[PDB]
């Protein structure tokens, strides 16, 4: 600890270094978003989304794509 | 505020990928009409450019297999003015 | 047109550079009570002007040393120099590239040649000495200068320098991460051989590339430097101060990109008058052992602020 | 005083300023006053082409629903 | 040979119109025209070949063309005016037009009767049934 | 091209310079391991670099955990490295 307190006076860039690799470390795991960057990117439509034929009895959203059915971004609105 | 702003900027980013996700059938359309039209236009100079030629199938698969397969930059435009071939490969690289 | 927007972007940029130096010698000058030059010409106007003709004229003695390497070494500083300049994105760029910082950072790491190259063609002692310093402080601080852009990208999204001009639409990138502006800004001291890093011209430390290099040689690396030190002040006024933007009217952004651009320019002046070189080592120091340490923690927080803030940037 | 710097920055400025203004409206030009349509991705540039087959040559002539 | 269709077979009318007019109006597209859409989008990919899924490209043309021809006729003022400030932006992007845009949507809201599909609700995967059989052994396999 | 035109005219630009320069007036053993570590050194940051070039894309990248769970190890692997060039000699020139 008492060297931890000259450290902080005296070479106070490593401390500070270390501190930020920790902080770096640790909020990700402990977090109310992190789950989200996994989502909020996986969302992204980036290639078309094709469509499967209709055999039947499914839940896919039928139609135009605004049917209630199917995955929603709300969480991404309002987020 | 970083945090607030991207997240604002991916919701516009989703919003204009879903736009083009709506119009890109009109343009596969297009797409293919368009393509198909230089494969066979390719076709008429074609059969009008090896005749003289003995054992001359106008035109074959390089391939046994006869499946469709995507024409390849040099086909569709090979044969057509050097400019239109230039412009598909060096069209891109540089910008507009 | 197109080749008028090449004079344009240029010329003006070659204009500005001759009277930085005029700029340079006056607040310099009044920071040491007196008036610097404003004999020749009105106030010292034409004072650039004057020793650009006087440097052409007098004669380019080759040492009894290479032929080319002499000769392409200040080729190489201009050309690259101002062609940094072609991708900066004022309000908007002259040649939009998507990778346009790895363009910059690509472009800047070929300078460190001519210092290497100049060196050896003067085959005498002094020029050697100070090519081999001067090239392993280049690279060193050019290591922690591509982090510290590393750590800007993962917060814009893309390599392209036009993707800022949208991220700073609301607040500039000091706010945050302004602990790497100044290693920005000290990185971009470094680069630019300026004052507090300044040991490659250091004169009472290897009176050195520079040393057998007279007139029209000494000229070009010399505006190439002015023209750098005005771009990587640029760079900082578009990557780290946003200059505000309004599609509607597009100078307002290249205004204030004029006045911050000037105002750090004015800034490494003010830094060399007040500041002593530091020793070849003690710079070195610096980057491996405070900096670099800083930068690559400050990288990592870079990558995790992102995620668990769910604040990834959008690509394009 | 110190008044005299200005002069000289006066200089600077207005030669950094040109730059700015005219890289950005000599594209406003050449472009048929409509900014220069970046083409970062291929769909864009895709999009961009498409436009010139739909009209004259140069895609900055952009015909809309009467047509 | 190649069999390659003929010209009047794959000649049908064009929609022809500035990629900006698309984007303003490519929302409301993937509203009131991917029942047809997407059909021919799943014709294209089971088939694997393009020269088997024109009829149905054919199809997609004309559906859009009328959706235009509606707009046309209705609300082509507001349409007019959002497409000409989008069109002004390199990027063509969306935000710096929302005045024109609300003024647009709100309009064919009132007489069209579309809607303007919410944050997403395009991108989700749609359910379409065709008739054309599913593809026999797509890719030709021996 | 675009590109073309403007660097051959900073070639040109600068070639015309350096010729008027010339035209116009017509009228041994410096090495210390220090130097050579320092550029090995650069190198391997540089090499690393370019392993951490490509994380503005690999953000976007859909696992994220993984992403995050290898450039946290790339970055600490190397500053060891470092570490240990502080212990040793290196770094102390
Ligand atoms: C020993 O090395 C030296 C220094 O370090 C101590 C200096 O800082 C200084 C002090 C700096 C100066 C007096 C600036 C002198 C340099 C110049 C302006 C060279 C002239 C450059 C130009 C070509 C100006 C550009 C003009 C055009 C070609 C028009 C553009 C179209 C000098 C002179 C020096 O020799
Ligand atoms: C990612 C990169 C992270 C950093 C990479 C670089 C690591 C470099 C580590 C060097 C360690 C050896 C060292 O030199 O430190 C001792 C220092 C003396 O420095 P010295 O090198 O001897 O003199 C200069 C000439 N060489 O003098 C010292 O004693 C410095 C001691 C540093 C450690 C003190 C405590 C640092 C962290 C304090 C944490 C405070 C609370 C943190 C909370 C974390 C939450 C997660
Ligand atoms: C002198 C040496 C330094 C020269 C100046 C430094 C130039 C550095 C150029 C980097 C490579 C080009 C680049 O990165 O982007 C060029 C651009 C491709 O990028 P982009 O447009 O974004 O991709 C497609 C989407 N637009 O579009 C292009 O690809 C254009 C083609 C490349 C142009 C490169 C610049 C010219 C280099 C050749 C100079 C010739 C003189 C060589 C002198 C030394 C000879 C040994």
């Amino acid at each position: 600890s008492a060297f931890l307190k000259n450290a902080w006076a005296k070479e106070p860039v490593l401390v500070v270094s270390f501190s930020v690799w920790g902080l770096a470390i640790i909020m990700p795991m402990i977090s109310p978003y992190t789950k989200y960057a996994s989502m909020i990117n996986k969302a992204t439509p980036y290639n078309y989304p094709v469509p499967v034929r209709d055999d039947g009895n499914m839940p896919d959203v039928p139609s135009h794509p605004q049917d209630p059915l199917g995955p929603s971004l709300d969480w991404l609105k309002n987020l | 505020r970083m945090m607030r702003w991207n997240q604002e900027r991916r919701r516009l980013l989703i919003e204009d990928l879903e736009a083009r996700i709506a119009l890109m059938p009109l343009f596969q359309a297009e797409k293919d009409r368009r393509t198909l039209q230089i494969l066979r236009e390719n076709l008429e100079e074609e059969a009008i450019i090896m005749k003289d030629v003995p054992n001359w199938k106008v035109g074959e698969s390089v391939f046994h297999t006869t499946r469709w397969v995507p024409p390849l930059i040099g086909e569709m435009y090979g044969l057509r003015t050097k400019e239109e071939m230039s412009n598909a490969n060096f069209g891109f690289t540089w910008y507009t | 047109m197109f080749f008028i927007n090449i004079l344009t972007l240029l010329v003006p940029i070659l204009i500005a550079m001759a009277f930085l130096t005029l700029v340079e010698r006056k607040i310099l000058g009044y920071m040491q009570l007196r008036k610097g030059p404003n004999i020749v010409g009105p106030y010292g106007i034409l004072q650039p002007f004057a020793d650009a003709m006087k440097l052409f004229m007098k004669e380019p003695m080759r040492p009894l040393t290479s032929m080319s390497l002499f000769i392409i070494a200040p080729t190489l500083s201009l050309t690259l120099a101002l062609s940094l300049w072609v991708p900066l994105p004022m309000p908007h760029p002259l040649i939009n590239l998507n990778l346009g910082i790895l363009f910059i950072l690509a472009t800047s790491s070929l300078s460190v040649y001519s210092i290497l190259w100049s060196g050896w063609a003067s085959n005498s002692k002094y020029s050697l000495f100070g090519a081999l310093r001067a090239v392993a402080q280049t690279i060193s601080y050019e290591v922690t200068m591509a982090i510290i852009l590393l750590s800007v990208l993962l917060m814009n999204g893309s390599y392209s320098l036009q993707t800022l001009i949208t991220t700073q639409e609301h607040m500039w990138l000091l706010l945050p991460a302004w602990p790497m502006a100044m290693m920005w800004f000290i990185s971009t001291l470094a680069e630019t051989n300026r004052a507090p890093f300044d040991l490659t011209e250091g004169e009472s430390e290897l009176v050195g590339f520079n040393v057998e290099y007279a007139a029209g040689p000494f000229a070009l690396f010399f505006m190439a430097e002015y023209t750098n030190i005005i771009l990587m002040n640029a760079l900082t006024t578009i990557i780290f101060l946003g200059p505000l933007y309004y599609i509607n009217l597009p100078e307002l952004y290249s205004t204030n990109f004029m006045m911050e651009a000037l105002l750090l320019s004015s800034t490494f002046l003010w830094i060399r008058a007040s500041y002593p070189r530091f020793r070849y080592d003690q710079l070195m120091h610096l980057l491996w052992k405070n900096f670099l340490p800083l930068t690559l923690a400050l990288c990592m927080w870079h990558i995790s602020l992102p995620i668990f803030t769910a604040g990834v940037p959008p690509y394009m | 005083m110190w008044f005299e710097i200005l002069p000289g920055l006066a200089i600077m400025g207005v030669c950094l300023v040109i730059p700015g203004v005219s890289t950005a409206y000599i594209h406003k030009f050449t472009n048929g006053g409509k900014e220069k349509r970046v083409a970062r991705v291929q769909y864009q540039w895709y999009l961009m082409e498409r436009d010139r087959r739909i009209s004259g040559v140069n895609r900055y002539y952009v015909s809309k629903g009467l047509e | 040979i190649v069999e390659l269709p003929t010209l009047e077979e794959l000649k049908v009318e064009e929609v022809k119109v500035s990629s900006a007019v698309l984007k303003a109006a490519a929302h409301h597209y993937g509203a009131q025209c991917d029942k047809t859409n997407k059909e021919f989008m799943l014709c294209r990919w089971e088939e694997k070949d393009p020269r088997r899924c024109l009829k149905e490209g054919k199809l997609v043309n004309g559906c859009a063309l009328n959706f235009f021809r509606q707009i046309k006729s209705h609300c082509a003022e507001p349409f007019t005016e959002y497409w000409t400030c989008l069109d002004y932006s390199n990027m063509q992007l969306f935000r710096h037009c929302r005045q024109q845009q609300a003024k647009f949507d709100q309009c064919v809201l009132d007489k069209l009767g579309w809607v303007r599909p919410d944050l997403g609700q395009l991108s989700k995967v749609t359910k379409v049934k065709t008739d054309r059989p599913l593809p026999e052994n797509p890719y030709h396999s021996r | 091209m675009n590109l073309y035109t403007v660097i051959f005219i900073n070639i040109l630009l600068s070639l015309t310079l350096i010729l008027v320069a010339f035209w116009l007036p017509q009228m041994r053993l410096p090495f210390s391991m220090k130097f050579f570590l320092v550029a090995i050194t650069f190198l391997l940051f540089d090499l690393e670099i370019a392993l951490l070039l490509p994380l503005p894309w690999a953000i976007q990248t859909i696992k994220t955990s993984t992403m995050m769970i290898m450039a946290f190890i790339l970055v600490t692997i190397l500053s060891l490295g470092l570490a240990y060039e502080w212990t040793q000699k290196g770094l102390e020139w």
